[PDB]
């Protein structure tokens, strides 16, 4: 036995046993959120083991709230979060399509086939199955109707998906009507998207989009006006703190002979308050600060009825200010010598009035000098589905995002995942030998999404993939069209129909980037035969 | 158990009458739509089945319609 | 700082109150845990659900009334239906699921009706008013041809139901072995007598049945027993071959050298003054029933006579009814009224055991047989001589008349019920009414239960079987291995009416117990 | 408030396929013994086990598994050797591999095991058929062929290197026994002898034995003698009954003393007027009980082991008579050619040589007291496959032969029974190749060309044609000296495949407290 190193705490496992320990830490992240994706998909609710609990249908939320033991299992939990830098949807699917490749790989070397030439078994199968994508996306380049699409795909398979119709556009209108930016010649849609609220209470299908931002905050104090709209306003987004103000730090105070501690006192103030009307006196039709108003600095703004709101939201500030055309003010000081304000420093848009959504109240701001303001303020009965309406926003805003950033989109719905299936097992095993079993299983290996679409559906499934089969092999083989593919999954009803042909349509890229990481995981792990783990720092417990 | 008593502020803000009602329907509203569950398809079919009915009921909802003057409030 | 509310009302340690309308809706639900465990045993297209004893054993069925027996339940309500089936199992051979399935239903759909606004009073009588209706309806909705009992030829169609319900796929070879067993009872007939021998080897179709029972067991007799004749004719005695022991006290004494000297030889001569005796007689074959003694023994090899080492008190009885013979103490005097003779007592291994058997009659022809079965599982075997007790218990209720009366099983009966049962509530007035029209729709069980087993759409395997009232029999039904809903007449596939109405009056009396209860007092430990 | 607490319950798709790849386990283990490249393994139970035997029961028996799904490979196997020597380790390849490969169906599904229960309950049935299509009794008929039937058995065991030797031995005692047209397979007698080695076993054409002595002065050996089996104490062992002597008088004591004495003069004389030269007996005489008999030239047996002495009549034809005052003459056995004490190892040995007798008893030597025991299970493995060569002259192509032959049959007829029975059809079909599967991984040459060819050529004919490994590739089994008897490849696989259902049979499970 050994003497090997090192124990204890420090240990390793062998070829067998941790490519076997690999695929079950992988399939136990995996099979957990298999029921997820699919129209007949469900949600699951996780315990903070503190009661507090968690409704939620995302997969990659899910599996953070899993904890991911082990290196295998966090692995895909590190793939999943990358999904959603990609694309935003399929976390819940791409992870399968991993695990599923892992299974079967192994289950080839467990058939002694060795490591290295399933690794390009898969390093081939994937770049030629991205050379069938390039017939199926090419074609979704043309078909604001099929973008209300997309979005709308991407609200199935979860709890927005009974209103998915109606919350299809406020999706798309938002990010299509008003959100829109330019950095260094490129135009793209809000990657950071556009501010979303949840109200306690109230309708579900009555979500009120809104043509402007929705600052979540307070009037600062109780007098002054809780709105001005009509046209044209003063708006002024101002980070200067504008509250009071002390001595510099390091520049001590040590007065004589004076008898002038009080000729300063209020000179300590004074320049705040100058400052203050400084900037009152350019318009000030409303004010937002980030660091915040003081009481002795509110009734200034108080007085002359301007808005004045306590410490704000910096990253709204900005998006706000980016659209009244105003400038987020940072120091008084332009050049010198200034105070200083200009009147081409406040913003430009219609309303400012602070609404109120059950026991709660916000200001909005409608209208602005750029038509680039949206803000989805939701509403239902718990915070338990309030949030996970937010997940399914912001993981179908992106789907569109990504997709508007793309020309290219892919006929979603098992569709893909079934042409591929078919088309490099039959089409790509030119190769033959050895090589051939691998891609074989890497095909294979893509049907287990289109499988799990169905089994999530507690009647027997096992035809209606069966059926998708036939179909798809159809488009070449075997022993001017029409083309008689391009067929799809019918969760909803039983039975094939074509998907273009419905609202259903994954964005491209989507296909790609969680096509592409599945694999890499899976290398990554082929490649592994020993997991040397060592153990951490013990407490001292030392017995002198 | 959790999701249902917070239906009860999430009530009681709103028009802050509806407290002892809320619960009182929520509840009984899935033990005669349970029994369905099982014996019904799935658990998504119902989901766009209750559309249909709270769409349809704040309709009948609205029939019965009095007005306020605005004394005899 | 406090607080703390007191307790209303003390007592002894601690005990458990229930309010009845609480408990009722509390152990209802209990009753229907057991329920959806219960769901997928009955029928052929189901599953069956291992368990382990509390001793560690392991045992698999499709059985439900044994799924209980080997489960150790608290809820003293589903104590309750699990008596039930436990209830039936020994009064009548099948049926036992049809037992929990109707009673758990029965209390699943009461309550609505328990929270419409009914009360159990009136609930009991509702469902009362309706098993007195649901028998008679059935005493004639049979218009299966109660057929005569004769040779294989009845037996088997309906031998084969009552087996193809769990050990499903064997229905046609299983049953066989059933019949044949029975066929050798000359016809008031006794069930018990057909014992069942599985032993290890070979596949389950390689089983076997033999005229008379096996034993397990070598010939005693060392090498000088013969453990091979033809046509012996035997004689079987409970008495002790060995001396004359003193059942009270005794020893021996001797006071002189001649006594010595003699009383060695004694013992030898009364020893084979005993067995030649016995010998000369013709008898082929001696089974020791008890005590067998070496120093007599010395004669019975020599001859050339068999020797059974002694069975249990309980499976001499059971063989001597093969043999023909008649037991009879003490040893010696026999009586040529009282042997019996059987046709082969060879000595054949199978799975590589020694065994002695009385397979075959040429002959006098045996009163009781058993079946060989050969397997590759413990658990498998069990619960195949499980599938045979059924039977066995069906050929014991067509054999008292006039049970021998069909009637369309395969839900067929189990559906037309829904809707003459709907009818008799449908036009009797009062507030019974629901309590009927719930009895009714609450057996949904069996139709349904079918269905869902084999992966059919529930939600048109239902208005299919409602549009087949047909009436032809029905002459409707369901075959999991079909399309659509099958049709009973064709299978050849009808339950035993009687089984029937035994499983629905058990049940409806088990469910009134659960629910006429209000308030339950359970103790500790 | 039910259930009790606790015992665990998995329903579900859970214990669907947490029993199965929990069966795998064993079957996992296992899965690497089988063929010429064998893979023998050791294991320590509870105190030092120190057991090497590579019969797959011997081995599945150690591990003494506690899950239900596995015991059931622990059970699937101990009935082999009940039904058939060998094979006992490839059932359970099978047995699990079939449950593996419904692991897919399964999952991607939507099927209830109902469906791929009697879909494999079919294809099972239809493999049986070809099997018995293919033994063929007898070609070129000859005693050799239950011979040659046991160099495979024997093949790729703890003694395949010295195997020739314990080929004609495993033979040689089976034809011993009137079995041939019935007879146990008990009477060869197989004993153990401390030092030594595999090719120092004697293969006694008779009986062994050793027992308890009281004097030595005895004849060590006797040509052509005549043997009494006893059965009797002639010490003075108390009778049955509370036996007592009251008496009276003076000179009466000495009465009963020489009466005693008489008593027991007169039973060893008795044993005399037989004229035998060794009693043997299954019970105790120790004194004057042997040097009465010593003098006249008689080796006295303790009692000889129950077992020892029910082989000895049958060899020596004699028949066992616990009466000693009523001893015929024709009772006794002279079959004995030459008995002798040729002392062996730490022991010493009674053999009856010489034939006309049974039990072939054989006093099998050994290196190491693991091994001695390696062997013996590994000609129980044998003798077995001899028996059953000979009960059915019906001879199975084997050495993953009968098994590449099957899976075309089913393959075959999948294809035209095409539908959601195709799938489980040509699933028993590919598990098939479990078998040639480590049986090939085990030795090394490669498999996956090795069967992406022999199928490739099976197919097209080569009915009988399994891989063998003597000089790589692969080639017609029946050539060469590949034989199988017919009911272990056959009964196995309804075996094997019993358990492969039983299994998905199972909804979920639920256990108890301790
Ligand atoms: N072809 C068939 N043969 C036998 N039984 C069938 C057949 N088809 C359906 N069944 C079902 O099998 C019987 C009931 O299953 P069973 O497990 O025996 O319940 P129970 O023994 O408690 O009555 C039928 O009455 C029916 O519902
Ligand atoms: N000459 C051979 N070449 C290759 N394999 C062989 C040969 N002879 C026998 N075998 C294999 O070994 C045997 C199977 O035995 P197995 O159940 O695996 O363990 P054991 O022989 O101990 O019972 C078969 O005959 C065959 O599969
Ligand atoms: F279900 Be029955 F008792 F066979
Ligand atoms: F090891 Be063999 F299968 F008996």
């Amino acid at each position: 036995s050994r003497s090997d190193t090192l124990f204890l705490g420090g240990e390793k496992i062998s070829g067998d046993d941790i490519r076997n320990q690999n695929v079950l830490a992988t399939m136990a992240v995996a099979n957990v959120v298999k029921s997820s994706l699919g129209p007949v998909g469900l949600d699951k609710m996780l315990v903070d083991d503190i009661g507090d609990f968690t409704v939620t249908n995302d997969g990659a939320t899910i599996l953070s709230l899993l904890d991911v033991q082990h290196p295998a299992g966090k692995i895909l939990v590190e793939l999943a979060q990358q999904q959603d830098r990609e694309i935003g949807d399929g976390t819940t699917s791409v992870v399968i399509i991993a695990s599923e490749l892992l299974k079967r790989a192994n289950e080839l070397v467990k058939n002694k086939i060795h490591p290295t030439t399933i690794i390009t078994g898969f390093r081939v199968a994937l770049r030629e199955a991205i050379r069938f994508i390039n017939e199926v996306l090419s074609t979704s380049v043309d078909t604001k109707e099929t973008l209300i699409n997309i979005a709308k795909t991407s609200m199935s398979s979860k709890i927005i998906g009974a209103d998915s119709d109606f919350f299809s556009n406020m999706v798309v209108d938002a990010l299509l009507a008003v959100k829109t930016q330019n950095s260094k010649g490129e135009i793209k849609y809000p990657v950071k998207a556009v501010n979303v609220l949840k109200a306690h209470g109230k309708s579900a299908t009555e979500s009120l989009l809104v043509p402007g931002y929705a600052l979540n905050c307070t009037v600062a104090s109780q007098a002054m006006p809780k709105r001005i709209a009509g046209g044209n306003v003063k708006i002024a987004c101002l980070d200067l703190n504008l509250q009071k103000a002390r001595m510099a730090m390091g520049v001590q105070i040590n007065i004589d002979d004076p008898e002038q501690l009080e000729q300063i006192r209020k000179r300590e103030a004074g320049i705040v308050l100058e400052r203050v009307k400084k900037i009152i006196d350019a318009g000030a039709q409303v004010v937002l600060t980030t660091k915040g108003i003081d009481d002795l600095c509110l009734k200034e703004f108080v007085e002359a009825k301007i808005m004045g709101v306590r410490r704000c939201k910096k990253e709204d500030l900005r998006r706000i200010a980016r659209a009244t055309g105003a400038t987020l003010v940072s120091s008084m000081s332009n050049l010198e010598g200034e105070e200083t304000f200009e009147s081409s420093y406040l913003g430009l848009c219609d309303e400012v009035v602070q609404a109120k959504f059950s026991d709660d109240e916000c200001i909005l701001i409608k209208g602005t000098s750029k038509h680039s303001s949206s803000s989805i303020i939701l509403r239902g009965a718990n915070d338990y589905s309030l949030d996970e309406m937010e997940r399914s926003l912001h993981d179908s805003l992106s789907v569109v995002k990504r997709t508007l950033e793309s020309g290219n989109v892919v006929p979603g719905g098992g569709c893909v995942e079934a042409a591929l299936n078919i088309y490099l097992d039959n089409f790509a095993t030119t190769v033959g030998s050895r090589e051939q079993l691998a891609i074989a299983e890497f095909a294979a290996a893509l049907l287990i999404i289109p499988k799990t679409l169905a089994v999530n559906a507690a009647k027997d499934s096992s035809e209606l993939v069966a059926k998708l089969r036939s179909y798809h092999a159809a488009s070449q083989m075997a022993k001017k069209r029409r083309s008689y593919r391009n067929y799809g999954l019918d969760l909803i009803r039983g039975k094939i129909v074509d998907e273009i042909h419905a609202g259903v349509l994954e964005p491209t890229i989507s296909k790609v980037k969680s096509l592409k990481s599945a694999l890499e995981a899976c290398v990554a792990i082929l490649r592994i035969d020993t997991m040397i783990t060592v153990d951490p720092e013990p407490p001292k417990e030392d017995p002198h | 158990a959790k999701t249902l008593v917070d239906i009860s502020r999430a009530q009681d803000a709103e028009v802050g009458d509806g407290t002892t009602s809320v619960t009182i329907l929520a509840g009984e509203l899935m033990k005669e739509a349970k029994p369905f569950l099982e014996e019904g398809i799935s658990s998504h079919l119902i989901m766009k089945g209750y559309r249909k009915a709270v769409s349809l009921a704040v309709e009948k909802i609205n029939e019965l319609a009095v007005d306020i003057t605005s004394e005899l409030l | 700082l406090p607080q703390n509310p007191n307790a209303g009302l003390f007592k002894q340690g601690y005990n458990s109150y229930s309010n009845a309308d609480g408990q009722i809706i509390k152990s209802i639900a209990a009753i229907r845990e057991l329920h959806q465990m219960c769901l997928t045993s009955m029928g052929p297209c189901g599953r069956n659900k291992i368990i382990v004893n509390h001793l560690g054993k392991i045992i698999i069925t499709n059985d439900a009334a044994t799924m209980l027996r080997e489960l150790d339940i608290v809820h003293p309500a589903v104590k309750v239906l699990v008596m039930a089936t436990e209830q039936q199992k020994i009064d009548m051979g099948d049926g036992t699921n049809l037992v929990m399935i109707l009673a758990g239903e029965l209390l699943n759909v009461s309550e609505k009706l328990i929270s419409m606004g009914l009360s159990a009073v009136e609930i009991i009588q509702g469902y009362n008013m309706a098993r007195k209706f649901t028998l008679k309806e059935l005493d004639e909705m049979v218009v299966g041809e109660i057929t005569d009992k004769n040779d294989k030829n009845e037996l088997l169609k309906m031998i084969k139901p009552v087996i193809s319900s769990k050990k499903y796929g064997s229905e046609d070879i299983l049953s066989e072995l059933v019949s044949e067993a029975v066929s050798h009872v000359l016809p008031y007939f006794n069930v018990d007598s057909i014992r069942v021998v599985k032993i290890m080897g070979g596949s389950l179709s390689n089983s076997t049945v033999i005229k008379g029972m096996v034993f397990n067991r070598e010939p005693e007799g060392h090498v000088k027993s013969l453990s091979e004749d033809k046509k012996h004719k035997v004689a079987v005695f409970t008495c002790p071959l060995d001396i004359a022991n003193t059942e009270t006290k005794g020893t021996v004494l001797l006071h002189n050298a001649q006594e010595m000297l003699d009383f060695s030889k004694g013992e030898e001569k009364q020893i084979d003054a005993m067995m030649k005796e016995i010998a000369d007689m013709g008898v082929e074959c001696i089974v020791a029933g008890a005590g067998v003694g070496e120093l007599a023994l010395h004669y019975l090899n020599r001859y050339g006579i068999l020797v059974l080492k002694v069975p249990s008190k309980f499976e001499l009885r059971r063989l001597c009814r093969v043999c023909g013979a008649t037991p009879l103490p003490r040893l010696g005097a026999p009586t040529p009224e009282e042997l019996g003779l059987v046709e082969t007592v060879k000595t054949m291994e199978i799975g590589g055991d020694r065994v002695t058997v009385f397979k075959q009659e040429q002959g006098e022809i045996s009163r009781t047989s058993t079946i060989i079965l050969r397997g590759a599982t413990q658990n498998n075997l069990d619960d195949i001589e499980r599938a045979i007790d059924d039977g066995v218990a069906a050929v014991k209720g067509l054999m008292k008349p006039s049970g021998g009366k069909l009637l369309p099983g395969a839900g067929a009966t189990e559906i037309e019920l829904i809707s003459r049962i709907t009818k008799y509530g449908e036009r009797t007035p009062g507030l019974l009414q629901l309590a009927i029209k719930q009895f009714a729709v609450a057996f949904e069980v069996v139709p349904r239960t079918l269905a869902e087993t084999a992966g059919l759409d529930v939600n048109e395997v239902l208005p299919n079987l409602y549009a087949a009232h047909n009436v032809t029999e029905p002459g409707a039904v369901k075959t999991d291995h079909l399309y659509k809903g099958v049709d009973i007449d064709g299978e050849s596939d009808e339950g035993v009416k009687d089984i029937r109405e035994e499983n629905i009056y058990d049940m409806l009396a088990t469910k009134k117990f659960a629910i006429n209860v209000a308030t339950e007092a359970a103790t500790t430990v | 408030v039910f259930m009790n607490a606790s015992q665990e319950r998995t329903t579900g798709r859970q214990a669907q396929i947490s029993n199965i790849t929990a069966a795998k386990a064993v079957a996992d283990v296992i899965r690497t013994c089988l063929g010429p490249k064998a893979m023998l393994k050791m294991l320590l139970d509870p105190m030092g086990g120190l057991v090497l035997t590579n019969d797959g029961h011997a081995i599945l028996r150690e591990i003494d598994v506690a899950h239900p799904a596995a015991k059931s490979m622990l059970e699937l196997s101990r009935t082999q050797d009940e039904e058939v020597g060998d094979g006992t380790t490839t059932v359970i390849i099978l047995a699990g591999e079939i449950l593996a490969q419904c692991a897919p169906y399964l999952i991607e599904k939507n099927i209830h095991p109902v469906i791929i229960i009697q879909a494999l309950k079919k294809a099972l049935t239809d493999a049986l058929e070809v099997i018995k299509q293919v033994s063929k009794p007898v070609d070129v008929e000859n005693d050799a062929a239950m011979k040659k039937l046991i160099q495979a058995s024997i093949g790729t065991k703890y003694v395949i290197h010295w195997s020739e030797k314990m080929c004609e031995l495993a033979l040689d005692a089976v034809k011993t026994v009137r079995k041939d047209l019935i007879d146990i397979k008990r009477y060869v007698r197989v004993e153990k002898i401390p030092g030594g080695d595999v090719l120092d076993s004697r293969v006694l054409k008779g009986v062994l034995l050793n027992k308890d002595v009281v004097h030595p002065k005895m004849s060590r050996h006797i040509e052509n003698p005549r043997v009494v089996l006893l059965d009797c104490p002639l010490e003075y062992k108390k009778g049955e009954s509370q036996t007592n002597i009251e008496i009276e008088k003076e000179e009466d004591w000495n009465r009963i003393l020489q009466i005693e004495e008489e008593q027991v003069q007169l039973m060893c004389e008795q044993i005399l007027a037989v004229r035998p030269t060794l009693v043997i007996t299954e019970k105790g005489v120790s004194d004057l009980a042997q040097h009465y008999l010593l003098k006249g030239g008689c080796s006295v047996l303790r009692r000889v082991k129950k077992s020892d002495n029910n082989r000895i009549a049958r060899v020596t034809g004699a028949t066992i008579v616990n009466r000693v005052e009523d001893l015929k003459e024709s009772d006794v056995g002279t079959n004995c050619g030459l008995f002798k004490v040729e002392m062996i190892g730490d022991e010493y040995f009674s053999f009856l040589d010489n034939g006309s007798g049974k039990a072939c008893t054989i006093m099998l030597r050994g290196g190491s007291k693991d091994i001695l025991n390696e062997i013996d299970r590994n000609l129980q493995d044998a003798m077995a496959v001899a028996r059953n060569v000979m009960l059915s002259p019906s001879l199975s192509p084997g050495g993953g032969a009968t098994e590449m032959a099957v899976s075309v049959k089913l393959a075959e007829k999948a294809k035209q029974l095409e539908g959601i029975q195709q799938w489980p059809y040509q699933a028993v079909a590919d598990a098939m190749e479990c078998i040639p599967r480590t049986l090939i991984q085990n030795a090394g040459g490669d498999p996956i060309r090795l069967l992406s060819q022999l199928r490739a050529k099976h197919a097209q004919g080569n009915f009988t044609t399994g891989i063998d490994g003597d000089k790589g590739k692969i080639v017609d089994m029946v050539s060469y000296g590949i034989w199988e008897p017919e009911v272990i490849k056959q009964q196995s696989v309804k075996t094997a495949i019993e358990s492969a259902c039983l299994l998905l049979r199972v909804d979920d499970i639920v256990s108890g407290v301790r």
